[PDB]
């Protein structure tokens, strides 16, 4: 989920 | 020197990371292993960001992006350390301020692991491996991660293929004196996979012993699939 | 077209062997594991003699010849299994008289390992692996085996080079419709290595548990 | 040793 979150992040 | 795809892979370069070891206290196996796990945790943040700039990576479903990273994360970590250690001799650059020699590996209980990493270093030394090649193998290793939980196989294979091609164009471009160099490069990946697995198993045992604090990201990768 | 190394490797390709399981002995896991080891053990004799027919291999020191075989043996065993299993589905042809389906893998405590090998099988099926490619890759596997103990690094590298070049030619000649096919083949080696290790470690644990008798050669290769 | 012997011995298929 942090992996996921970090993958869902930005720019 | 320019391939399009390779230049996207150089985004994170040049990398710098520090352990900032505390000299206030004596070094122990626990201290050294903690440092490494901390470094690993933080590099993974860099690795994650670098992967997003891989053309095609972000286009995969998230579960698939996760699947590949979960299979290939240690291979990428090891590959980095390997590259940083190229101009050194029987030492591993885990950070710019944390260079492990045989004694330090012995203290950490990592002689066997760090040796294997040095074997990998040795091989890339005599091939005189380049920034460009290094970043490309990372992406290949990632794409060729051999996960068994891939939703869209054709996309992942398309990506393997795109990266493979990037590597061919680059060696064709830059190393005509050896028409197989791409092949030789690809032939170093088995040792990378092997070493990775040795590292993961070892650090998994370390997690279970429960004596070494580990941050969330590193644990997530360690405990997956 | 013709390639000299590929032709030699095809011809050196050895004959079938058989598991010859005891029909008297009851279907347990130690029966399965014992058969596989006796087989493996006899299969190693074949591999040893097969290595020698690889162009350049005998030219190496006896020490290097051992080192390579000591690193690669399980990869070669597995590649054998994989190849035999390409005409099947979700089963592994360990020998012609010993084929393991999923249920039989469970019974022997080999589901995970055999699934990984199956993964290998399915990849080569999706690529339509030809005999010519298979024998070349098996040779490359041996030569690219990454032993820590190599005396003459340049000779072994030569042997890698030679074997590699042959694959390049074969794919250049037979598969111009895929100018990357050779590299795609090489990129299957990681999973081979990984599966080899998984297997070495599983069977090493079994050796340690002491319940499965193992013939000498097998043990000697296992403890290396 | 057994590996060595067999390398040194001849292939009898
Ligand atoms: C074995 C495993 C737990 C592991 C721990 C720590 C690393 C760190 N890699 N750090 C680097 O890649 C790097 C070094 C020095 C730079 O200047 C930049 C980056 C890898 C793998």
């Amino acid at each position: 989920s942090l992996l996921l979150h970090l993958l869902k992040s930005q720019t | 020197p320019y391939n399009k795809i390779v230049s996207h892979l150089l985004v994170a370069e040049p990398e710098k990371i520090y352990a900032m070891p505390d000299p206030t206290v004596p070094d122990s196996d626990i201290k050294a292993l903690t440092t490494l796990c901390d470094l690993a945790d933080r590099e993974l943040v860099v690795i994650i960001g670098w992967a997003k700039h891989i053309p095609g990576f972000s286009t995969l479903s998230l579960a698939d992006q996760m699947s590949l990273l979960q299979s290939a994360w240690m291979e990428i970590l090891i590959l980095g350390v390997v590259y940083r250690s190229l101009s050194f001799e029987d030492e591993l650059v885990y950070a710019d301020d944390y260079i492990m020699d045989e004694d330090q590996s012995k203290l950490a209980g990592l002689l066997d692991l760090n040796n294997a990493i040095l074997q990998l270093v040795k091989k890339y030394k005599s091939m005189k491996l380049e920034k460009e090649e290094f970043v490309t193998l990372k992406a290949i290793a990632l794409a060729n991660s051999d996960s068994m939980h891939i939703e869209d196989v054709e996309a992942v294979q398309k990506l393997q293929d795109v990266l493979h091609e990037a590597l061919q164009d680059y060696e064709a471009g830059q190393h005509m004196e050896d028409p197989r160099r791409a092949g030789k490069m690809l032939m170093t990946l088995p040792l990378l996979r092997q070493t990775s697995t040795k590292a993961v198993q070892h650090f998994y045992n370390i997690k279970l012993e429960g004596k070494v604090p580990m941050h969330k990201l590193f644990l997530e990768m360690l405990e997956a699939k």
